[PDB]
């Protein structure tokens, strides 16, 4: 839901017309570090077959 | 809703759009003069996205066709697919044009028929209250499609500013320079309008056509009757998410948004493998999806003349791999599993890349619901080799005193030749700078 | 002994395990061990299992 | 996986590989144009190791056949086994060559068709992502197989450096020197490339062929139609661990690794006893494995012309004894028990020796699942007698002023004759030095 709140601010930025642009990129890299935190949370799960599917697809999003 | 107006223009742009509309009736299960099959609504769930919406279940094409040459339109009305076209949307009978072969002809004819060219093509705009955009189905070869097509890229940029612009433009042939010699002049004048006055293009090389036209098609004398067969399939292939019911990137502003890195970098490489009819006898044994995308990144189906040893210092940024019809989607994630192990796409070292795969069900037809089809929309940074090929053929011609006195008599008073040269080098320098 | 032959193939699995744990037929294990070496040279991690099921299934 | 590309080349190399592929269909239970028997998968557990992998259960051979003479390929297409071969992998119809009889012809023709010879044979290389290697199924006799075969031993050494090279090359005939006289020149030029530009060879003498062709085969006029019968069986015999499911040394880099002592010592002696069809009526009484390897080390089945009184100062280092089909493996250790008591192999006094025995089940066929077969791959240090035979016929010809003016007009400017003489004596001296 932090992705939704940064999209409405950036759409407001384009119709109004750099410091906000750097604030958006730091908001993205906070999300990219949060996605790495969920990658470590999914690795430390119950180690079942559903663990393997969710840890493969988030290593897969990390390879993007 | 999602209505697109195609702008078919020029000697070559009218013929590649003529069989594009002729391809659409064979897959919608409809006839150009009637409705004889019931497969149009039960099999196809959406039809009013390129056609005009029906008044008598007659899906009118949302098409306009202007050309200076009357020869391309006189080979239309005797064909039985011209009754689907309307003789009041574009022209009535006996339409003509110029004499005529010049880039400055159609560039000067745009403001003398300025009242009529912005009158009947705007009647189709207010038919839907949410217009998608405009595709300029024009040509670069000759002075007919390149002269008048550069004018509409300027005046439709501000009169319709909130609309998508993206073209399926064909590149001319650079084999010999005897019949035409004005080819470096009219091409670069339109290529400047394709980057700053236009958002995206879809490149279609001519020297790469006969590379494929003798590859598997086995012809001895290359004619113009084969240029419409490779082009009309990939046009309808590009709208399979848009015409047939898909979910993600089912709009034309969906597909182009996920591939363009930046403005003036929009030249997309196209690939399409299955073109042979004797493959049909061995697709009955469950030919899978695991082998069809291993050959897309392999430079065999490409329609772009590029260097073979220049791919090590260039990097892919966005690659699209569209499967159609029977996909067997329990192994489509299995096909994307094998992509990271080969690394056939060089990835940009500054940012992430993306291999996007999508599917949509094809027409209820036997050559369509049996054979796997793969449409590629690549974006590789080796596309400056064509821009180095066109620029080296451009500055060499200006030192030979060719068409400097024969071209500036009409409507050209200042030297706008280096205005095209620096802006082309701006594209060529920002491409190599884009991978830091 | 006839109900296993109709339904379960009990002693067929006696011959079957010799091909994998006892390594009877080597082509099942050599095409394994060729593909298995780029993963065994690195130390094992949490993400070690989900690729080994895929490298088993494309080896068979 | 373990895909090998055979390089059939020359006038004799194409005919010995033609029936090699024809032998493979009779044992796989397949037809060259169809699949009529179900014995191919239940009986044979592995088929895609020499053939190309199937697209319609049609196992394409991974073969290329180039020759200057069109006579060897015009005796192919009328045979019903040529439809299994493809007319697009190597050549289409009406392929030709030189005039032509010279070692310098094919040595100079390699760099003028350099673009085409490295284009279509590399398309089969990237079919499998783990290539085994290359076997040059070429000839030494004549100038066709010896002239062009020396070129590919150099340029495939660095373009494909991590691949196994090993050839089944046939030696020419040294009975009289009337029809050919260029035999000492073209043989030693290829023999230098077989030691430093090639890892291993499999020698096949011609004077030892008619020793066997009149031994049990009972012919009066020796023809060329018998040269393909002794050769094609031992070729398929050498891949019985590789084609049929085996466990140890089931790869081509498995067998050759356990026999080569050192580079430039790789000439392997071959032996194969059972070639008679009237032995079949007495193999019904459980003919055992205890008598079939007593005659392998006995010099009767050998295909190498060597001295009979030169085996006391020479020593075996590596000896292979391959049994096939019905083995009765409860007495195969009993057959190896009797080896140490006779000491029929002289052992090297500096290091250990090895008698390696292996087995694999043969084809589900009645002449194959009934009669015991023994394939020998020896390595004895009496092989310098052939190298003393070829060198004594080489320096004697250069003192007679033979082919010194008729051979150096094209592409030869310096005397490279002693470059072959010293390197041959390097092989002959390091063999006798190897037993200290």
């Amino acid at each position: 839901s932090k992705l939704m709140s940064v999209c409405v601010m950036f759409t407001n930025c384009l119709q109004r017309f750099e410091s906000t642009i750097n604030n958006f990129d730091s908001n993205f890299s906070a999300h990219l570090m949060d996605l790495l935190d969920k990658l470590s949370m999914y690795s430390t799960s119950d180690c079942e077959h559903s663990m393997i599917n969710i840890i493969y697809r988030l290593d897969f999003n990390g390879f993007y | 809703p999602r209505e697109i107006i195609t702008l078919q223009l020029g000697q070559c742009g009218n013929q590649i759009g003529f069989e594009f509309w002729k391809q659409l009736c064979a897959e919608h299960g409809i006839s150009p003069e009637g409705i004889v099959e019931e497969f149009a609504t039960e099999g196809t769930d959406r039809k009013d996205v390129f056609f005009y919406q029906a008044d008598d279940e007659h899906y009118i094409p949302r098409a306009v066709l202007l050309d200076l040459e009357p020869r391309v339109i006189h080979s239309i009305l005797n064909s039985p697919y011209a009754n689907l076209y309307n003789p009041e949307n574009i022209y009535l009978s006996e339409h003509g044009g110029g004499a005529g072969n010049n880039w400055a002809s159609g560039f000067s004819q745009g403001e003398k028929i300025h009242e009529d060219i912005f009158d009947i093509i705007d009647r189709e705009a207010d038919g839907s209250d949410s217009l998608e955009g405009f595709v300029l189905c024009h040509s670069i070869a000759g002075g007919t499609g390149s002269g008048l097509g550069s004018y509409l890229l300027e005046r439709l940029n501000d009169r319709y500013p909130k609309k998508l612009v993206q073209t399926y433009s064909v590149f001319p042939n650079q084999d010999e320079m005897s019949h035409v010699v004005v080819q470096p002049y009219n091409s670069l004048l339109t290529l400047k309008r394709l980057t700053q006055n236009a958002d995206c293009v879809v490149v279609l090389d001519n020297t790469a056509l006969n590379r494929i036209a003798t590859d598997r098609l086995h012809i001895q004398n290359p004619s113009f009757s084969q240029i419409n067969q490779l082009v009309s399939t990939i046009m309808s292939a590009s709208t399979t998410t848009l015409r047939y019911p898909g979910y993600m990137n089912n709009d034309l502003i969906g597909l182009i948004a996920s591939l363009i890195p930046t403005p003036r970098l929009h030249f997309l490489m196209t690939g399409y493998t299955p073109l042979t009819t004797d493959q049909s006898v061995a697709s009955v044994r469950k030919t899978t999806v695991l082998d069809v995308m291993r050959r897309l990144l392999q430079p065999k189906n490409v329609m772009v003349s590029t260097g073979r040893d220049r791919q090590t210092n260039h990097c892919y940024i966005a690659i699209l791999n569209i499967i159609q019809g029977e996909v067997d989607p329990t192994q489509v994630h299995k096909s994307l599993q094998r992509i990271r192990e080969r690394k056939l796409a060089n990835f940009i070292p500054w940012g992430p890349a993306s291999i996007q795969v999508a599917l949509s069900r094809k027409s209820p037809y036997l050559p369509s619901a049996h054979r796997v089809s793969g449409l590629m929309m690549a974006n590789h940074t080796n596309i400056s080799s064509l821009f180095e090929r066109t620029c080296r053929q451009y500055d060499k011609l200006r030192k030979r005193e060719a068409f400097l006195e024969q071209f500036r008599k009409e409507d050209i008073f200042k030297d706008n030749f280096d205005e095209l040269d620096n802006s082309r080098e701006i594209v060529q320098q920002l491409i190599d700078e884009y991978h830091a | 002994l006839d109900v296993l032959n109709k339904n379960y193939n009990l002693l067929e699995h006696m011959q079957a395990m010799r091909r994998y744990l006892l390594l009877g037929q080597g082509d099942f294990i050599r095409h394994l061990m060729d593909l298995l070496k780029p993963e065994l040279v690195r130390p094992a991690t949490t993400l070690y299992q989900h690729n080994l099921t895929g490298i088993l299934e494309t080896a068979v």
